[PDB]
């Protein structure tokens, strides 16, 4: 454990575990109608932690390695390394 | 399920935020066409392996960064995505031992 | 349904009147003639409740469209609530596997 | 730049449970009307046991012979 | 329709009935009884009249009546409870669109090109 990678892997399911908590909580909760604020806060708070999260996300992405270094670029820098 | 209390609600928050989470980002990385097997195919040469082992090559021996620190594959980087004191903590992507 | 009701209710009522006219020279009369007045306010009773009913027909069909309103609405937060489900097995289930 | 699995969103406003249902099905004015008849009935008659076994009877769902055999005395 | 002005002429001759056998009446009273029996015998014509009618009613009705209420209080209980169901389920619908609002203000916010792209298509 311990990567960029589970830690991108747990963004990701954290991501989903905020849709579904943030519709069962703004479905089952809210002010009946008129023909409350407690629950108009915790809107705001749910839809600022799923832009932090799709942020820390596309951060993450960023971060990992790029389409350069091939499979083929790490083995041949394993032969010299294995000479070395 | 049945039901969703302030307390918790906000022990929701704090375990979401507590997994999850002026710029301070990577430096923009743009597509790559030259890739070494398979795009531009160069035959096995030299100049490559050097600067795999010994110069800056931002993505492949490390991620670059603003502010200009230099972080390779087995260390951390602490970053800061928003404007907040919150600071996102990239774990290393090597973990060597 | 109202029909069967009232066949039910004059037939009970036909019934119990030929009970009370067969046991009426065998009752002793002057106190047969307070079983007479207390059987007519059975009959009075399940008159003016029929009445009741019979009035309250006028007002049936807002009371099947306002079934129809409570049929309706409920189906919608049944969707509301699968739908939430559906997310959550989405999350906790399929993901983590 | 289309995102993955775009699709086309329903007809702008369909039926929903945002609309006023009751305007909408035409029963606004029997709700404006009403927003006992036991006693409305009782405008007509007395008052309003027996009456115990009338409403069970409901949970529960030779007229000139019977003139000719009600023979009973006054006193 | 005509089913209640019959049993209600019904239950007038009842009442009367009641009335008359309530007196020591020297003269003839077996017409009360022979009325009783006449007056079933239309409310079996009235129950004709009612597999002319076929009225379905609800068993809350029979209650309510048992209560001693009026049934139009349980119309005013139906039209309130379907004024409930739909003032509930415009709340919902109305937080969704609030939620809806906030998040793309916010990740417009932070994801300027994306939701500038998503407000484009619509």
């Amino acid at each position: 454990m311990a990567d960029r990678l589970t830690q991108l892997q747990d963004a990701v399911n954290s991501l989903a575990d905020q849709f579904c908590n943030a519709i069962g909580v703004l479905q089952q909760c809210g002010p009946p109608a008129s023909f409350a604020n407690p629950t108009e806060e915790y809107a705001q708070l749910f839809a600022a932690l799923i832009a932090r999260t799709a942020k820390d996300i596309d951060v993450l992405i960023d971060s990992l390695p790029s389409e350069e270094s091939t499979a083929a670029l790490q083995a041949a820098s394993l032969y010299k390394l294995e000479e070395e | 399920l049945s039901r969703n209390e302030i307390i918790q609600s906000y022990l929701s928050r704090q375990s979401s935020l507590l997994s999850s989470s002026a710029r301070q980002l990577h430096v923009l990385v743009p597509q790559s066409p030259p890739t070494d097997l398979p795009g531009l195919t160069r035959e096995v040469t030299q100049d490559d392996l050097d600067r795999i082992q010994a110069s800056q090559w931002p993505g492949v021996n490390g991620c670059q960064d603003t502010q200009g620190n230099w972080y390779d594959w087995t260390q951390c980087i602490s970053l800061d995505p928003h404007g907040d004191d919150g600071r996102l903590n990239i774990l290393p992507y090597v973990c060597l031992d | 349904r109202l029909s069967t009701l009232i066949e039910f209710l004059l037939h009970r009522a036909y019934s119990e009147l030929m009970v009370l006219t067969d046991l009426l020279p065998r009752k002793s009369d002057v106190e047969r003639k307070i079983e007479i007045v207390q059987f007519a306010s059975r009959t009075r009773q399940l008159f003016v409740r029929l009445l009741a009913l019979v009035k309250w027909a006028n007002n049936a069909g807002k009371v099947e469209k306002c079934a129809m309103i409570s049929s309706f609405l409920d189906q919608q937060a049944i969707l509301f609530v699968d739908t939430a489900d559906r997310l959550a097995s989405l999350a906790r289930d399929a993901l983590v596997h | 730049g289309p995102f993955y699995l775009m699709r086309e969103l329903p007809g702008s406003t369909e039926l929903t449970g945002s609309t006023n249902l009751i305007t909408h099905y035409n029963l606004e004015q029997a709700y404006n009307k009403f927003c006992d008849l036991p006693g409305m009935i009782d405008l007509p008659g007395s008052h309003d046991l027996r009456s115990l076994i009338e409403k069970p009877p409901i949970l529960s769902s030779g007229t000139m012979l019977a003139g000719f055999r009600l023979h009973t005395g006054p006193l | 329709h005509l089913e209640e002005h019959l049993e209600k002429f019904v239950e007038n001759i009842r009442q009367l009935g009641i009335i008359v056998s309530d007196f020591q009446p020297s003269s003839q009273a077996g017409l009360n009884q022979k009325l009783n029996f006449i007056v079933t015998g239309l409310q079996d014509i009235d129950k004709c009249r009612q597999q002319l009618h076929d009225i379905t009613v609800p068993l809350e009705v029979f209650e309510y009546i048992d209560q001693g209420r009026n049934p139009q209080l349980y119309t005013k209980e139906c039209l309130e409870r379907a004024l409930a169901k739909n003032e509930q389920v415009k709340g919902k619908i109305d937080t969704m669109k609030k939620f809806k609002s906030l998040l793309i203000q916010e990740l417009s916010k932070v994801f300027p090109e994306d939701m500038a792209k998503y407000r484009s298509i619509r």
